[PDB]
């Protein structure tokens, strides 16, 4: 679970990098589809699962909107994401394993984009939080 | 790669007495309730609403028996497992769009279902040899993914 | 998280298999070091790292006693196992990934030993529970 | 495995511009605070008590430098990576007794430090190439375990 320290760390970092969340998302998803090719199967319903694609840029903006929501619900992510979870659970049926993948791509994006901000202390608490989100999303899987 | 002769005997033993018509359904039904997202690929099958339905769904039964027989090529091809699933892997990758992580999960359900059936005779060394095999096949199935 | 349904399934199964926890523990930890040999590094200080040995019979009774406790604190694994959690962090320093491995081996032993009782529904609940314990053990690591 | 010329060239580029004195410390320090159980193997180093101490620890710094140089054999023989780490893999298991999963954790930290440094330059294709190499090396180090 997230500590007060953890909680203060994600908020200060989210407070710091939140401006460029639209770019963070596009780059993360891009990275996901290119490095973890297996993940494209979930976007086969699209005609163009390609880096920076028209559509790719969109779900990316989508995903980081869910990350910012998660920051604002950080004291009870499980309740804060019941809707997000019902969608990947019930509607998309995305293996939780991929949440892990995306998370590693997200750390890389932010590390590239905000190297001074992404200290090892920012990292461990942020990694604690993204694992925290993944489990909230898994909430209605089984 | 590499297999010990005893590893060879174990797998040959296990398969030689495998009741595929029994083990298949139970492993694929089992997988569908403990990893419910795997139901995503069996739309046309029908009911995946509750555990009962799944466990009494004929289509799933027929499909797990098929997926279990699938392993045969690999067992009859111990030193070239990747080549034996290259097409199966393309089938799974380009035609059906299945996420390869699910390969690991169904394997685990197979391990647990055989374990039930084999009980005490399912020794740790037996387990290791079967899992190593199930592991090779899954490396093979996810190969043509990109 | 565990539903009231999940909590119920875990309680009735333990009600059933609880007596043979010593057989589960021996068998599970034994299986563990054989099939995943790399986990024996955590027992590198011992004189008898092999299945059935006095010590595997030893660390076995304890581990299932932790599970027994976990069943007892099933409404709050986090609070219930903070005692054990700080031990594996600071005292044992076990990489949590190994919890996944142990959790698998216990599911397999219980299937060998209680094939009638270990139905898919019980399985999903128990797997959810052991993940829940695995998280609880990770509580004090970082 | 199979290497594309682009991958060889990507690995070559990255290694050619690597500041081992800067990356090594940072990647090792990062791992010790992000996956604190890795601290188990570094008793003698001194202060490993919190992030500050770790990140100003000379012992830690020097060992991050050795560890990264540890990849040097690898990319300097892209087709025989498995072989090149046999001896290191034997040391890590029989003489140091380190849990192989930790190689993954430190691999990711190396990757994340490289990214900060390289920023915009760490394209996905660079990340895929770089991760592909490190996975090769990691499989190699956990090879002599049993
Ligand atoms: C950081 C983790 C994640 C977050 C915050 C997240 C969030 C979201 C959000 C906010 C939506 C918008 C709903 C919609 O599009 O209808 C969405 C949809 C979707 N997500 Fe995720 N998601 C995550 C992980 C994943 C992963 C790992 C995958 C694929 C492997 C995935 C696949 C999808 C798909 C396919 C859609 C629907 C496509 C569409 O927009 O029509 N998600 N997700
Ligand atoms: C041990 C791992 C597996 C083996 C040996 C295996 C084997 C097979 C075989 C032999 C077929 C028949 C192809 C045909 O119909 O021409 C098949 C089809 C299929 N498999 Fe797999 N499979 C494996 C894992 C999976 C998993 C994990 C999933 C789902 C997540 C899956 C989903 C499917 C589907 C949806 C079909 C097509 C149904 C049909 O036959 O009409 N498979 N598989
Ligand atoms: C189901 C998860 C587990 C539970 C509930 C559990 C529980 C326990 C308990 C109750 C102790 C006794 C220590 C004390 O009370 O002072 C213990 C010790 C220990 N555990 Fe765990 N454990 C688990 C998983 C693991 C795993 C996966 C490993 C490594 C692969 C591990 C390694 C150890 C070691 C090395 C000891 C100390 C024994 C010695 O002196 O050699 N544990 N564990
Ligand atoms: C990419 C992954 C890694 C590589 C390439 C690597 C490489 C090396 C190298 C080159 C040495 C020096 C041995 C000699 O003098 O010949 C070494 C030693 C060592 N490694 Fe690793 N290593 C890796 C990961 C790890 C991890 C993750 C840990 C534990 C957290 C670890 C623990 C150690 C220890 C304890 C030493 C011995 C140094 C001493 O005597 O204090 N290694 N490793």
């Amino acid at each position: 679970s997230l500590s007060d320290k953890d909680k203060a760390a994600v908020r200060a970092l989210w407070s710091k990098i939140g401006k460029s969340s639209d770019a963070i998302g596009n780059d993360a998803l891009s990275r996901m589809i290119v490095v973890y090719p297996q993940t494209k199967i979930y976007f086969s319903h699209w005609p163009d699962v390609t880096p920076g694609s028209p559509n790719i840029k969109a779900h990316g903006k989508k995903v980081m909107g869910g990350i910012a929501l998660a920051v604002s619900k950080i004291d009870d992510l499980k309740t804060g994401l019941m809707e997000l979870s019902e969608q990947h659970a019930y509607k998309l049926r995305v293996d939780p394993s991929n949440f892990k993948i995306l998370n590693h791509c997200i750390l890389v994006v932010i590390s590239t984009m905000f190297p001074k901000e992404f200290t090892p202390e920012a990292h461990v608490s942020l990694d604690k939080f993204l694992s925290g989100v993944a489990l909230a999303l898994a909430e209605r899987y089984r | 790669v590499e297999w010990t002769d005893k590893e060879r005997s174990i797998i040959s033993d296990i398969f030689s007495h495998m009741d595929y018509d029994d083990i298949g359904p139970k492993a694929l039904s089992r997988c569908l309730v403990v990893y419910p997202w795997t139901q995503r690929y069996f739309s046309g099958f029908g009911n995946l609403y509750n555990a009962e339905g799944i466990m009494s769904n004929a289509n799933v039964a027929a499909h797990g028996i098929k997926v279990l027989h699938g392993l045969d090529r690999g067992m009859k091809n111990m030193d070239n497992i990747a080549d034996a699933y290259t097409d199966l892997s393309t089938l799974h990758s380009e035609k059906l769009h299945v996420d390869p992580d699910n390969f690991k999960l169904l394997s685990d359900c197979i391990t647990i279902v055989l374990a039930a059936k084999m009980g005490h005779a399912f020794t740790a060394e037996t387990q290791g040899a079967f899992q190593k095999f199930l592991a090779a096949v899954v490396s093979a199935l996810g190969k043509q993914y990109h």
